[PDB]
């Protein structure tokens, strides 16, 4: 029921372990300063002839575009 | 320079079998016979259901040049289940890498494919077969359970293999961990003992392997080439590996500790896509017991004469020092698109001088792109940048380039003559060629002459036939030859003595032998190896003191010795060779005694003067004109002294005045050579000091152009001396009336 | 006074005209016998010869069509119809101006990386192709465009050779569908159909292989050396646009796949539009690639993604004459490189003469951009669209033929327009048309009388027979 796994994460309020106002994420490769990364941003360089894993712009984790 | 190229031992394999792709020597420790280990990765074997699996053939050198395959594996593809082939030996390229220790033979199949133990796949893990004479085991380090592209599934083990001094096998697979590459080292005894056909993922104890790295190291191809040498304090062999695609395709060479596979030192290329690390060699080239690293970059492009990049190839020579320092130099290729740094093969001490040598091959060089091999001799300061011998391919391309020099092996004495041999494989024409090093004979030739200053007056020498008692001088020449390896005790030399060298251009010859009476004398020698200076005495006599042209040019004595080459080791005639960096001739200088002061050179002072005695001639007549010339040398001896009277287009010479005793009867001549007519008169050879000449020359003048107003002569004395050989030019004028 | 006219042209009027350009003839009977009939026009006037009886035709140039050189049918050579009247043994000079106003012919071949790593760049490369076609259509009016594709060498370990369902569908292991792997595929020949190019570009889809490096240099070499297949035009500027998003396989990489045969630079694209030597020949080296590009006069352009921009910039440093651009959602960088490459095109005006009469001779003075007259030169270099060059051509004819009319075409090499002439050789006098057949007027003799003078036949060597 907590948006941040680590209780010490500043992106989430310590009182209710929920996201503080103005913040949308607390962890992830597509998460920057408690905010989602811009859509289309490369976040996972793959191995071999594979397409890059991008940022959806609405989540904090890279989708499996493998 | 001592490799025998006229009659090399040529071996041939099946057509299209890539025979000669890998070459090696087989020197069993229990037999006196040696064999050539030639790999044919595309040869057709007798394995049931296997097409072009490849094979390794041992070739007898003693006679018949026969090559017979070694049966490392006679069974076909194993089955994981009823209908489930466990392995795929077709086109496995077995024989692409052959290595041999005393009794062990290591042959590998880099393109050998395996169906893993989890899912039906075809992964080129690569496999090797280690044969210890009687027991043949299978070594597949990359056939482990870490099987994928990110594991060892595409390792292609056995792409490069090597043997360490401590009975260890260094194996390189450039496909491991998404083509990062891997080095795997195992003890031979462990490989033999731990073998079991039922288990395919055999785990060997005391195995040294490089682990996976970060994803930015992918496609580096570590293990493309391998080498072994010692690069730290202990005696264990460290692992030199070429990484030709590392550092953003710049190329790198990794040196790993041979004890725990720890990184030791790094080399990096200077140009991209040059394949720095295609071939690596480790040998001591300056003979100080520190192994040096030779790295080939066959695709290197250097700046040409016009500033354009040309692909010539390059080899980097790094000399190991007492500390971890390396002294790196570069060896650029000689022909464009020849791939100079393709193969580097240590030759050992090919000429038994004291420093190991190395062979570098450009397999696409030479005429018709046949292939070329360069031999470089090591020196105390490193490697000689100028190759001493050139080996050329002699087979034209059939469908693919002959690739003569794509693989070479050396440093093994196959004929027991004391010098290492060299096998060159041209897999394009399916050929393996063995080059035998010839014995090198070092000759210390001397030429001693009795005192170089010869006195023409000193004539205390008798003569045959006439006994004219003319001067003579002696010549003594000594010959000793020594060499290493198999060589008969007595060597036949023929020596020729030629007098008046550097002066024999169809002119006269002054120094003649007392008995032969000829300037050229030839004598045959039968000298022994390691013997004393065999010296012989000859007598040469000079000509008459007033016979030859001059006494200023020194007499040069030329001796030319050459080795009689019917000196065979009763093995198809392997003739010896003379050392390349030795003087094949020796020349001494003899001078003629001439009183020329303390400086040993005659420096004359030449003066010329003339009076008119007529001071006027009339135009219309042929007027007899006599010029009184005084030629004096107040300096030292003037050799070949003559005065030059360059008369104009008007007059001509009549004769010397002989009706009076106050003047001389000089021998005079009319010359017209080289656009100018002039009168010469001999003044004495030599023209002694303080000698004052006075003579007259009669002429006849008839004017050319009606407005001339004068007749001008020019007088000058010249000699063949080297300094102050000419008098000041004096111009005498006679006025027309 | 006595001159070459008085010594060579005294025979009759046509020979006098043939002697020298400044020789003049008198056809007045008032002139007493003894005074020269062929001399200077000023000399004839001094010799009270009738001006109407003086036949002195001066060689001159009569321009007929002189519509000015067009600016940006277009008029590219002025004048375009010049009439030449040349008396025998005379030289006349005329001036022409050549201006390059037609747009440059450009051939663009587009190489697409159709590997699986390009699944997120397929839209970018297709948009780049369409924008390339549009930009050169708006830049030059003589554009020929085409494209091809590559993945890598179709052999292990690059290909997915297992399971058997992975041969026709390399994405079988990941439970998706992709095109089978190929080495190089020539899809569209160089054509002027931009709509066809756009349709074929948009129809493309990606394939799959195993390792990150790709066989794009094989495709580059094949497109460079297969002139007939690609459609390169000899008299045009060739641009090869190479698109990729990863590292590239280079020479000696094929030893892992079992390929040890070096690339020989020959063409191996058959009727199936496929690189047939992909699985047997190694990847090309940078030296061979540069040599082939220089030989075929092809301007390589790297349109690569940001992650490989530095790598391909260093590659282009190793390959002189190559530019690198960033492939992205917008094609501004590659389009700017294309614009610069088009602007670096320089044209040469090589003068050629066709069916020139043997008796006629030509001399050429070139007034290039240096504004320095260089005699003996007829082909200036450099030049741009709109830029003009001028030539001074002097025509000399040895004697005169019996054709009485000759015409030759002066054309600049590679130019649609041309300049024609009408060389009307005088070779005779106007009074000769009113000649008298024989005898009659020429006294009692039976010679022939024309142009106020008589010239008898054989035997009669008198002035008037
Ligand atoms: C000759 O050239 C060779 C090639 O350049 C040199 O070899 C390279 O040496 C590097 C050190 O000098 C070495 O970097 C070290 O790599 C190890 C690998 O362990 C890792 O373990 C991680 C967990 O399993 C995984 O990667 C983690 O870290 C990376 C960032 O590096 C992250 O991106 C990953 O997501 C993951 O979190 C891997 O599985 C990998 O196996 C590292 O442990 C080392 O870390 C040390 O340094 C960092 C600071 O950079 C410290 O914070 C840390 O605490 C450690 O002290 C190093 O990064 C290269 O791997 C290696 N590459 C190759 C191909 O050999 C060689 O050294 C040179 N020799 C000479 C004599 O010049
Ligand atoms: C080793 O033995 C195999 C026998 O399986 C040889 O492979 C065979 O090579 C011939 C060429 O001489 C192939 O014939 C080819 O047939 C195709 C039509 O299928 C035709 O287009 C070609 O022009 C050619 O005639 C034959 O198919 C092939 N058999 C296979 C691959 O199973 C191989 O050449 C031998 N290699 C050596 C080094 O001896
Ligand atoms: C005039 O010419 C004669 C040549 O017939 C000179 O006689 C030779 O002179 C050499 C040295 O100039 C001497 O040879 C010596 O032989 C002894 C052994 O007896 C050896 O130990 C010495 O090292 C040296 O080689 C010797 O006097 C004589 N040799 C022969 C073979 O005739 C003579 O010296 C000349 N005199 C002058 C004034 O130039
Ligand atoms: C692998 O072997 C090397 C050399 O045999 C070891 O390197 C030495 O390590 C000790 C202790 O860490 C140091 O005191 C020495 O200075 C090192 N010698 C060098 C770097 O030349 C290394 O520790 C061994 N183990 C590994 C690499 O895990
Ligand atoms: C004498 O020996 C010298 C070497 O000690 C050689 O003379 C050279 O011959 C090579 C090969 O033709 C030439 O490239 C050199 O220019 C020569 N140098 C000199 C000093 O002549 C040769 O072996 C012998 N030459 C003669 C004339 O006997
Ligand atoms: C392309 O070439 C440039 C120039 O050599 C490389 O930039 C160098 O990168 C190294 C990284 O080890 C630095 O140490 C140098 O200082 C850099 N020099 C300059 C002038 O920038 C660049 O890394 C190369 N990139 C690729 C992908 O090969
Ligand atoms: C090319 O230019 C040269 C130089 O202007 C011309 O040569 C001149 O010809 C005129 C007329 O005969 C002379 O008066 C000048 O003295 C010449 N100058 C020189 C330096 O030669 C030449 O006629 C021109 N040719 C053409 C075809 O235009
Ligand atoms: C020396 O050898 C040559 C050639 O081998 C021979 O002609 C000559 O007779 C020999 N001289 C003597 C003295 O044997
Ligand atoms: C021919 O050259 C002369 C110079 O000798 C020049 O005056 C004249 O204009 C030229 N002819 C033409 C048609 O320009
Ligand atoms: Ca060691
Ligand atoms: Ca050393
Ligand atoms: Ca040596
Ligand atoms: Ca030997
Ligand atoms: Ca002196
Ligand atoms: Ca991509
Ligand atoms: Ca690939």
């Amino acid at each position: 029921e907590c948006d941040c796994s680590s209780p010490e994460n500043p992106c989430c309020d310590a009182a209710t372990c929920k996201l503080r106002p103005g913040a949308q994420c607390g962890e992830g490769l597509c998460c920057e300063q408690c905010k989602f990364s811009r859509a289309g941003k490369i976040c996972r360089i793959p191995r071999g002839d594979m397409p890059d894993d991008r940022c959806t712009g609405q989540s904090a984790d890279c989708p499996r575009y493998h | 320079f001592n490799l025998d190229v006229d009659s090399p031992a040529e071996y041939s394999g099946p057509e299209g079998s890539y025979f000669g792709f890998a070459v090696d020597f087989f020197v069993p420790s229990a037999s006196s016979r040696m064999f050539l280990l030639v790999g044919a990765p595309k040869a057709n074997t007798t394995q049931p259901g296997i097409v072009e699996g490849g094979q390794v053939l041992k070739c007898d050198w003693s006679s018949t040049r026969r090559c017979q395959p070694i049966e490392f594996d006679a069974t076909g593809n194993r089955d994981y289940a009823k209908d489930d082939p466990l392995e795929f030996k077709s086109h496995q390229w077995f024989g692409a890498s052959v290595r041999s220790k005393q009794d062990k033979i290591l042959a590998c199949a880099p393109l050998y494919h395996w169906r893993t133990e989890m899912k039906q796949e075809r992964e080129p893990v690569g496999t090797c077969f280690l044969q210890d004479g009687t027991k043949t085991v299978e070594y597949a380090p990359c056939r482990s359970q870490d099987i994928d592209a990110d594991g060892q599934g595409f390792c292609q083990g056995g792409f490069s293999i090597d043997f360490t001094k401590a009975d260890r096998v260094l194996l390189g697979g450039p496909g491991s961990f998404y083509w990062q590459g891997q080095l795997i080292s195992d003890q031979v005894a462990e490989i033999v003992s731990k073998y079991d056909p039922n288990v395919y993922s055999i785990k060997y104890n005391n195995q040294l392997a490089t682990r996976t790295a970060q994803a930015i190291f992918d496609d580096s191809y570590l293990g493309y080439s391998v080498a072994v040498g010692d690069f730290n304090g202990d005696g264990i062999d460290d692992f030199v590996s070429g990484v030709p695609r590392a550092a953003r395709t710049l190329g790198m060479v990794y040196i790993y500790d041979g004890k725990n596979m720890s990184s030791l030192y790094n080399f990096t290329g200077e140009q991209m896509a040059a394949y720095f690390g295609f071939s690596v060699a480790a040998t001591d080239i300056n003979g100080d017991d520190y192994a040096d690293v030779f790295i080939g970059a066959p695709l290197f492009m250097d700046r040409g004469s016009d500033g354009k990049l040309q692909e010539v190839g390059q080899v980097s020579v790094s000399l190991q020092r007492a500390s971890g320092d390396f002294q790196t130099t570069k060896l650029n290729g000689f022909e464009v698109f020849a791939r100079f740094g393709s193969a580097i093969a240590p030759l050992g001490d090919l000429d038994q001088d004291g420093f190991n040598d190395i062979a570098i091959a450009a397999p696409y060089g030479g005429e018709d792109k046949k292939g070329i091999v360069y031999i470089f001799n090591g020196r105390s300061t490193g490697l000689n940048a100028v190759p001493s011998q050139i080996l050329e391919g002699q087979w034209a391309a059939r469908s693919m380039p002959p690739s003569f020099g794509y693989s070479m092996k050396g440093a093994t004495d196959i004929d027991k003559n004391g010098y290492p041999d060299l096998i060159v494989g041209a897999f394009g024409v399916d050929r393996a060629i063995l080059y035998r090093a010839r014995p090198v004979i070092t000759v210390n030739a001397g030429l001693e002459v009795y005192p170089s200053i010869l006195n023409q007056d000193n004539k205390t020498c008798s003569l045959p036939g006439t006994a004219l008692k003319v001067s003579c001088f002696n010549v003594r020449f000594c010959l000793k030859a020594d060499g290493k390896g198999v060589l008969p005790r007595k060597l036949n030399f023929q020596v020729e003595l030629l007098l008046d060298k550097l002066k024999q251009k169809g002119a006269i010859r002054r120094a003649l032998f007392l008995y032969s009476r000829s300037p050229s004398h030839s004598k045959n020698m039968t000298i022994s190896r390691g013997g004393l200076m065999q010296c012989e005495e000859l007598i040469a006599y000079l000509r008459d003191e007033s016979e030859f042209r001059d006494k200023l040019t020194p007499i040069t004595i030329f001796m030319e010795y050459r080795l009689d080459y019917r000196t065979a080791a009763d093995t198809t005639g392997l003739q010896p060779i003379l050392n390349q960096f030795t003087p094949a001739n020796i020349s001494r200088q003899a001078h003629i005694l001439l009183d020329c002061g303390e400086d040993n050179v005659c420096k004359p002072k030449l003066e010329v003067s003339v009076d008119s005695d007529q001071k006027k001639i009339y135009i219309g007549d042929d007027n007899p004109l006599t010029l009184i010339v005084k030629a004096q040398n107040q300096g030292e001896g003037a050799y070949e002294a003559e005065l030059i009277v360059s008369i104009p287009l008007q007059a001509d010479f009549i004769g010397v005045v002989r009706n009076n005793e106050a003047l001389a009867r000089l021998s005079c001549a009319f010359k017209t050579e080289n656009q100018t007519r002039q009168v010469v008169c001999d003044l004495g050879n030599p023209m002694k000091a303080g000698t004052q000449l006075l003579a007259g020359l009669r002429f006849s003048v008839h004017q050319q152009s009606e407005m001339d107003t004068s007749v001008k002569f020019d007088l000058q004395i010249q000699s063949s001396n080297l300094f102050d050989k000419v008098s000041p030019v004096v111009s005498h004028k006679v006025d027309l009336a | 006074g006595p001159n070459i006219c008085t010594t060579r042209g005294v025979s009759s009027c046509q020979q006098c005209l043939a002697v020298s350009p400044m020789c003049a003839w008198c056809s007045d009977e008032a002139l007493p016998l003894g005074s020269p009939r062929c001399d200077l026009k000023e000399n004839l006037l001094k010799d009270n010869c009738a001006p109407e009886s003086i036949e002195f035709p001066v060689s001159e140039a009569r321009v007929l069509e002189d519509r000015p050189l067009s600016d940006k049918q277009v008029t590219q050579v002025s004048p375009q119809r010049i009439a030449l009247r040349l008396r025998p043994d005379d030289s006349k000079n005329f001036s022409i101006q050549v201006r390059q106003v037609e747009d440059y012919p450009v051939d663009i071949y587009y190489l697409m990386d159709l590997s699986y790593s390009m699944k997120d760049d397929l839209w970018s490369i297709q948009n780049l192709g369409t924008k390339l076609a549009t930009q050169m259509r708006k830049l030059t009016s003589n554009l020929r465009i085409g494209f091809g594709a590559f993945v890598d060498k179709p052999v292990s370990p690059y290909m997915y050779i297992s399971p058997p369902e992975a041969l026709e569908n390399p994405c079988y292991d990941m439970k998706t569908t992709c095109l089978p792997m190929f080495g190089y595929k020539h899809v569209l020949t160089l054509t002027d159909q931009v709509t066809r190019f756009n349709e074929e570009v948009k129809k493309q889809s990606v394939s799959r292989n195993r390792d990150a490096p790709e066989g794009g240099f094989d495709a580059i070499m094949q497109a460079t050396v297969c002139d007939e297949k690609i459609g390169w035009r000899n008299d045009a500027s060739h641009l090869l646009v190479f698109t990729t998003d990863a590292k590239t396989h280079i020479a000696l990489d094929g030893r892992l796949a079992g390929i040890v045969q070096p690339n020989d630079g020959q063409c191996h694209v058959g009727s199936d539009n496929h690189y047939s030597a992909s699985t047997t020949m190694d990847y090309p080296s940078l030296g061979l690639m540069t040599e082939k590009l220089s030989q075929k006069n092809i301007n390589l352009i790297f349109a690569v993604t940001e992650n490989v921009v530095n790598l391909y910039q260093n590659y282009s440093e190793l390959i002189p004459g190559t530019t690198v651009g960033v492939l992205s959602m917008d094609s501004s960088n590659v389009l700017q490189l294309i614009v610069d490459a088009y602007g670096k095109i320089r044209s040469k005006v090589e003068l050629e003469v066709r069916d020139l009469p043997e008796e006629l001779s030509l001399s050429f003075n070139a007034t290039c951009l240096n504004n320095e007259v260089i005699p003996g030169l007829k082909s200036c270099m450099g030049l741009k669209i709109g830029d003009t060059v001028s030539f001074s051509i002097e025509a000399k004819v040895r004697g005169c033929p019996q054709e009485k009319e000759k015409s030759f075409t002066i054309k600049p090499v590679g130019f649609k327009d041309s300049l024609i002439v009408q060389v009307t050789f005088d070779c005779d006098c106007a009074c000769q048309a009113q000649a008298e057949p024989n005898s009659h007027r020429c006294n009692n003799g039976n010679g022939t009388f024309e142009c106020g003078v008589c010239r008898c036949g054989p035997g009669w060597l008198g002035s008037q027979c």
